[PDB]
C-alpha cells in the first residue's frame, strides 16, 4: 500500500529488496505530510531564495537568433548556488531528512554536481554527508571531489561493477538498506523507486513555474516549446511539470547521442534502449541483449545515468513530450556558440538542449517560434575537456 | 514437481533441519562451478540456492559482488547458466534447486518465458532479490503456472501485514532474514507459510543448530561457501576439500 | 576643466599624458549624460536583472556565529553571472562605450576575473574586446585566459616591467592613447584617473543599495558594519557608497597582509604604503624608497593591484572608513570555515573580508553586532591553490 | 640660467634649427651612458633630453621600455642619474639639459626638493610625462622657483584652450607632437609660446629639415638614438661610431 501512485502508466514502481520498502514508505509519508505543511514550504522557500538565489533569470538571447524568426530564452539554472539545478531539490530533500529525524545523508554522483549540491546542503543544515562515486568517476572529477571534501562530506569510491554511476547507485541503496533509521538517501535525479521520481519533480518544479511567469511577463504568452537535456530527468521534468496541462506548449527532452546513435556509443535509452527493471524502477535501460546493465556514453559527464526517469518514458508513450538526441559534436558547437555570442559558458549537459534549439531555428529559419532552453548548469567545470578537444582537432 | 515438499517431509521424519548453501553459477568458471556444486551435494547439501551473475546485484554484499566479477571474468552468461542447470538436474533428480535472480534477468526476454525455461531445466524455486511482495504479482503468477515456487524474504523489519502476505504468496520455503525471531517463526507457522529457512549470517555449525532450535526448518548459508571459493582460487583441489569439510560440518549440525 | 571633482580631498586627479586628457573628458561627459538618461538606466537595469542575475541574495550565516552575539550576513556577489562583482560595472561601462559610438573594448586584468567580465560583456553587446594581462599572470591563470578566449576576446600578454598587473595597466593606457576614437578602456577597479573612481563606484553601488533594503527587510535596522576586501577598491566602494551618509554604519576595508605586514610581503598600501603618483592618480602606493612602483603580494591573485582607489584613501583620512589587513593564513582559515559550515566556497579575495568579520566575532563573542560581509566572488577558481597548500602542510 | 634662450638666439642668428636627441641615463650602463652622451654632444647635439629609468613608463613605447630595462639591469637608480647629471654639466657648461621624468619620481621626496636638486646639478628643464597642464601647477611653480623650465607637450589632438595654456605655462621650448601642423606652429607663435621642437617620429635627416621648414625651431629624436644603442649592445665601439654618424647627419639637416 502507498499513499501515491508509484507508476506513470507502465513505468516506475518500487523494485527494491523487501528490506528497503519501509524506508520508501516512510519517505513517501514524510513527503506527503511536508507538501501540506506551510512551515515546511516556508523553510524551503527561504533556503531557495536567500541561500540558493532563486528566482533565477530568464535571459533573452538576441545575438544567436539574429536573422531568424526564433526568439530564444535561457532559464538560468547556471546562476543557482553550486552552479546547477541540482541545488533546488537537495535543499528540499535535506529538509525531508530533518523532518524524519535523520542526521545523515547518503548520495550518489557521477559527474560530481549532485555530490557537491548534497555536500553543500548537508554542511548548511548540519547533516553528516557521505557520497558514493564510481572509482572511475572519482579519478576524472578531482575538482568536484575536492569541493565535496572541503564542504566536509565523505567521498567513498566504488570499485564494484564498472566503477561508474550505476555502481555508485547500487552502493547507496546497499548502505541505505542498513542505515535508513538514521540516514536519508538523497537520490540525485527523477528516477529510482517511488517516491523519488515524484519528490524530485515536485522539488524541481519551480524551474517551470518561474519560467511560465517570466515568459508571460516578457512576451504575454506561453512558449511554443521548452527544451531540456535528459540524463536521469530532473532538470527536464522540473522545467516541464508546470506546462504539462498547457497542451500547446511543446516539451522536448534531449538525450546524449554520443558518437552517434548508430555507433551504439550513446546515452539515449528512452528512444534507443529497451525497457528493463533496475535501480528500483521499470524504465528504458542501456543494456545488453541478455539483460546486463550498460553505461551511457556522452562527452558530458552528467548525462551518464544509464536509464531515464519513468515519468519521461510515460510522457513520451502518450505523445505529450517528444525526445530527441544530440551528438557530442553538436553539443560542442552549441557550447562554443553560446560562449562567443552571448558570453555565457554553458554546462556540456545543457549544451545538448541548446544544440537542439539551434537546430530547430536553423532548419526552419522563417518559422516563428518562441523557445525556452533550460540552462541546467554553468560550464566552468567543462573548460578543460573542451580545451583538450579543440587542441586535439588543431583548433 | 514437489521437490521441497518431499524434502521437508523427509527431514521432518528424520527430525532434521535443512542445510542449503548458496553459490554463484560459473564462479570461478563453468567446469569448476559444476565440480563445486557436485561437491556440495556429495557433502550433504539438502537443497541449492544458485545465483546467475548480474551486472548490478544491488541486494548483495562484497563477497557475492566479487563472485559475480569472477564469473564475468570467465565470460559466464545467463544462457550458459541455464545449460549448467539442465546438467545439474540431469545428475541429481530429487535435490531442490532454487535460483536467486535479479528482476531484469527475469523480465528481459519475458517473465513467462523465463519461468518456462526454469521449468524445462528442472528448477524448483526462484527468489527475485529486487522484487518486494508489493510488486510480485506477475512473477508469482508466472512461477506458479510453470510449477516453480516463488520465494520471498521475510526481513528483520517485517510487520504483520508483510508476514500475512509472505505466508500467502510464497511456496517452497520462506527466506528468513532474522520483531523477535521467535515471534516471526511462530507467526509464519500460524499463517501456514512455507517452512522457514534462516538466512542471516549462517557461517558456522552452531548457527545451524540454533536456527533449528528456534523452530525454523533449516538454514541457508548466503555467502560462506563463496568465501571458501574466494580464499582457495589458486588451489582447485584444496577448494573442493575445504568445501566438503565445511558442508559436512554444517549438515552434521542440522541433526 | 571637468564637470565633476577629480579629487577626493588630496587623493585622485588625472595624472595622464596630455594626449589622453580628451579621452577622459569625453568619458566624463558621456557618464554625466548617461546618469541623467532614463533610457540608459533602463538598459543597464535590464542587463543587471535579466543577464547578470540581480538582485543577489543576502544570506544569513547561522552556523559560523553559533554561541556568539554576532549576526553575520553575506552579500552574495558570488552568485552574479561570471562569479564575481566585476560583472556589474562592466555592463555599465560597455553601455557607455556604445553611447560614445565605440566598437572596441580594452581591459587590463590580474587574476583574470575582470578580464572574463569584460569578455562576456563584450560578447553580449557586440564589442571587439582585447585584454592586456601580465605574462606572469597569463602563465598562472590559464583557466581564465581560456574563458576569455572562448568568449572571443584577444588576450595580449605583457612582458614589460614585472610582467604583472601594473604593467598590463600601463599597456592598456598606451593602447587607449592611440585608439580612443574607436576604443573604450574598461578599467576594472575604482582607481586610475578621474573619472574612473567615480564611474566604477556608481556602477557598483547597487551592492550597497540592495544590502540596505535587504537588511532593513530582514532585521528592521541598518548593519553595525559592512566589511569588504580591498584590492583596488571596487567591491568595497560598491558596498560602502549607499551607507556613507549613515554615520552609525561602520565601513571596514580589508587589505591583504600577505606573509605579514612586518615581512614587507603584503598588499596593504593604504595603511602600510606611501602616497605617490602612478596610474593616473595620487594615492597610497607599494613603492621602493626611491619611488619605483612595486607589486602587491597576496595568496589571493585578485588583491594584486599595487595601489588603492583614491576615495578609500580619502574616507580613511577623514575617519569615515577604517582599513585593516588579514594575512594569507587568516584568509585560508576563513575559506575553509565557510566551505565546511555554510556550504559556500568563497573567493580567496572575499575570504579576507570574512576573516576580519570572524576576528570581530571571536575577539568579543559577547558583543552584540550585526555585520555584513561582501562576498565579492566564488572560490571555484581557488580550489587548486588551496588544494596545493593543504597538501604542502600535510593536511 | 638662460641656456635655452641663449641657444635659440644663437641658432636664430645662424638661421639654424635645433637638433635634440633623447637617451635614457644609465643605458646600457653608467660608464657607457656617459660616453654616449659625450659622443652626442661632440657630434653636434644642440641640447639633450635625458630620461631617468622608471618602473612604469606609461607614456613610452617599446624602444624606451627596453632602455629602462637595460638601465635597471645595470642597477641604475635616480640618485645615480643625478650624479651623472652633475658630471655632464661640469664637462659641458652651455648645452641645455632637459629631463623627461615620471611624476612619482618628482613627487617621491617632495616636488620642491626635486627641482632644487635639478638646479644644484645644472639641469635646465623638466618635462613630466604624466602631468597634463590641468595638473601641472605645483610642478610649474617649483620648476620656476628653481630656475628650471617646465616643458609641456602639445599633442596631435590639441585644441585652442590647450594651445593658450601651453603657451602661457611652458618655458624653454614647447614639445610638439604633430589640427594641421602649420596651424599649431603659427598659433603657438601667436600666443608667444616657448619655441616649438617637433618630437613626433624624428628618425631621419629629411624630418629635421621638414620641421624647420614648417616653422618649428628644431626637432627632437625621441627614440632613434636609443634604437642605435639597442642594435649595437655587443660592440660599444661601433655603438659610438653609429651614434656619431647619425647625430652628425641629423644636425647637418638643421641648416
Ligand atoms: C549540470 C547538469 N545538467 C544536467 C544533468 C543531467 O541530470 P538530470 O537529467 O537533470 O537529472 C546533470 C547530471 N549530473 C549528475 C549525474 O552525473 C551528477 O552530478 O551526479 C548535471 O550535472
Ligand atoms: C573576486 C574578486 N574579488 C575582489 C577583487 C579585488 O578588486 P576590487 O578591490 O573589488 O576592485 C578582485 C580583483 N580582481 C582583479 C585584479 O586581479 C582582476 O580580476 O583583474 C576579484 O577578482
Ligand atoms: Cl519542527
Ligand atoms: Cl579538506
Ligand atoms: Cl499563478
Ligand atoms: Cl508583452
Ligand atoms: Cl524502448
Ligand atoms: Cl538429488
Ligand atoms: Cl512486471
Ligand atoms: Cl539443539
Ligand atoms: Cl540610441
Ligand atoms: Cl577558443
Ligand atoms: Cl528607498
Ligand atoms: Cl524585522
Ligand atoms: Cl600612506
Ligand atoms: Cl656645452
Ligand atoms: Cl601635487
Ligand atoms: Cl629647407
Ligand atoms: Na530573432
Ligand atoms: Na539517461
Ligand atoms: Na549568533
Ligand atoms: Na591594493
Amino acid at each position: 500500500t502507498t499513499l501515491l501512485n508509484p507508476y506513470f502508466g507502465e513505468f516506475g514502481g518500487m523494485y527494491v529488496p523487501q528490506i528497503l520498502m519501509p524506508a520508501l514508505n516512510q519517505l513517501e509519508e514524510a513527503f506527503v505530510s511536508a507538501q501540506k505543511d506551510p512551515e515546511f514550504q516556508a523553510q524551503f522557500a527561504d533556503l531557495l531564495k536567500n541561500y540558493a538565489g532563486r528566482p533565477t533569470a530568464l535571459t533573452k538571447c538576441q545575438n544567436i537568433t539574429a536573422g531568424t524568426r526564433t526568439t530564444l530564452y535561457l532559464k538560468r539554472e547556471d546562476l543557482l548556488h553550486g552552479g546547477a539545478h541540482k541545488t533546488n531539490q537537495v535543499l528540499g530533500q535535506a529538509l525531508l531528512a530533518k523532518r524524519m529525524g535523520k542526521s545523515e545523508i547518503i548520495a550518489e554522483t557521477g559527474a560530481g554536481q549532485h555530490g557537491v549540491a548534497s555536500a553543500l546542503a548537508s554542511a548548511l543544515l548540519g547533516l553528516k554527508c557521505r557520497i558514493y562515486m564510481g572509482a572511475k568517476d572519482v579519478e576524472r572529477q578531482s575538482p568536484n571531489v575536492f569541493r565535496m571534501r572541503l564542504m566536509g562530506a565523505e567521498v567513498i569510491p566504488v570499485h564494484s561493477g564498472s566503477a561508474t554511476l550505476k555502481d555508485a547507485c547500487n552502493e547507496a541503496l546497499r548502505d541505505w538498506s542498513g542505515s535508513y533509521e538514521t540516514a536519508h538517501y538523497m537520490l540525485g535525479t527523477a528516477a529510482g523507486p517511488h517516491p523519488y521520481p515524484t519528490i524530485v519533480r515536485e522539488f524541481q518544479r519551480m524551474i517551470g513555474e518561474e519560467t511560465k511567469a517570466q515568459i508571460l511577463d516578457k512576451e504575454g504568452r506561453l512558449p511554443d516549446a521548452v527544451i531540456a537535456c535528459v540524463g536521469g530527468g530532473s532538470n527536464a521534468i522540473g522545467m516541464f511539470a508546470d506546462f504539462i496541462n498547457d497542451t500547446s506548449v511543446g516539451l522536448i527532452g534531449v538525450e546524449p547521442g554520443g558518437h552517434g546513435i548508430e555507433t551504439g556509443e550513446h546515452g539515449a535509452p528512452l528512444k534507443h534502449g529497451r525497457v528493463g527493471i533496475y535501480f528500483g524502477m521499470k524504465a528504458p535501460m542501456m543494456q545488453t541483449a541478455d539483460g546486463q546493465i550498460e553505461e551511457s556514453y556522452s562527452i558530458s559527464a552528467g548525462l551518464d545515468f544509464p536509464s531515464v526517469g519513468p515519468q519521461h518514458a510515460y510522457l513520451n508513450s502518450i505523445g505529450r513530450a517528444d525526445y530527441v538526441s544530440i551528438t557530442d559534436d553538436e553539443a560542442l558547437e552549441a557550447f562554443k556558440t553560446l560562449c562567443r555570442h552571448e558570453g555565457i559558458i554553458p554546462a556540456l549537459e545543457s549544451s545538448h538542449a541548446l544544440a537542439h534549439a539551434l537546430k530547430m531555428m536553423r532548419e526552419q529559419p522563417e518559422k516563428e517560434q518562441l523557445l525556452v532552453v533550460n540552462l541546467s548548469g554553468r560550464g566552468d567545470k567543462d573548460i578543460f575537456t573542451v580545451h583538450d578537444i579543440l587542441k586535439a582537432r588543431g583548433e | 514437481m514437489e521437490r521441497y515438499e518431499n524434502l521437508f517431509a523427509q527431514l521432518n521424519d528424520r527430525r532434521e533441519g535443512a542445510f542449503v548453501p548458496f553459490v554463484t553459477l560459473g564462479d570461478p568458471g563453468i567446469e569448476q562451478s559444476l565440480k563445486i556444486i557436485d561437491t556440495l551435494i556429495d557433502a550433504g547439501a539438502d537443497a541449492l540456492e544458485l545465483g546467475v551473475p548480474f551486472s548490478d546485484p544491488l541486494a548483495d554484499g562484497p563477497t557475492i559482488q566479487n563472485a559475480n566479477l569472477r564469473a564475468f571474468a570467465a565470460g559466464v552468461t545467463p544462457a550458459q547458466c541455464f545449460e549448467m542447470l539442465a546438467l545439474i538436474r540431469e545428475k541429481h533428480p530429487t535435490i531442490p534447486i532454487g535460483l536467486l535472480m535479479y528482476a531484469n534477468l527475469v523480465f528481459n526476454n519475458g517473465i513467462d518465458a523465463f519461468y518456462a525455461r526454469c521449468e524445462q531445466v528442472g528448477v524448483d524455486s526462484v527468489l527475485v532479490a529486487d522484487v518486494p511482495v508489493e510488486e510480485s504479482a506477475p512473477f508469482r503468477q508466472a512461477a506458479l503456472r510453470h510449477n516453480i515456487a516463488p520465494i520471498f524474504i521475510c526481513p528483520p523489519n517485517a510487520d504483520d501485514d508483510l508476514l500475512r502476505q509472505v505466508a500467502s504468496y510464497g511456496r517452497g520455503y520462506t527466506y528468513l532474514l532474522s520483531l523477535p525471531l521467535h515471534h516471526l517463526i511462530e507467526k509464519l507457522k500460524e499463517y501456514h507459510a512455507a517452512p522457514a529457512l534462516q538466512g542471516f549470517g549462517i557461517s558456522s555449525p552452531e548457527q545451524v543448530s540454533a536456527a533449528v532450535r528456534a523452530g525454523a526448518a533449516g538454514a541457508i548459508s548466503g555467502s560462506a561457501i563463496v568465501k571458501i571459493i574466494e580464499k582457495n582460487l589458486a588451489s582447485p583441489k584444496q577448494m573442493l576439500a575445504e568445501l566438503r569439510s565445511f558442508v559436512s560440518a554444517m549438515k552434521a549440525a542440522s541433526r
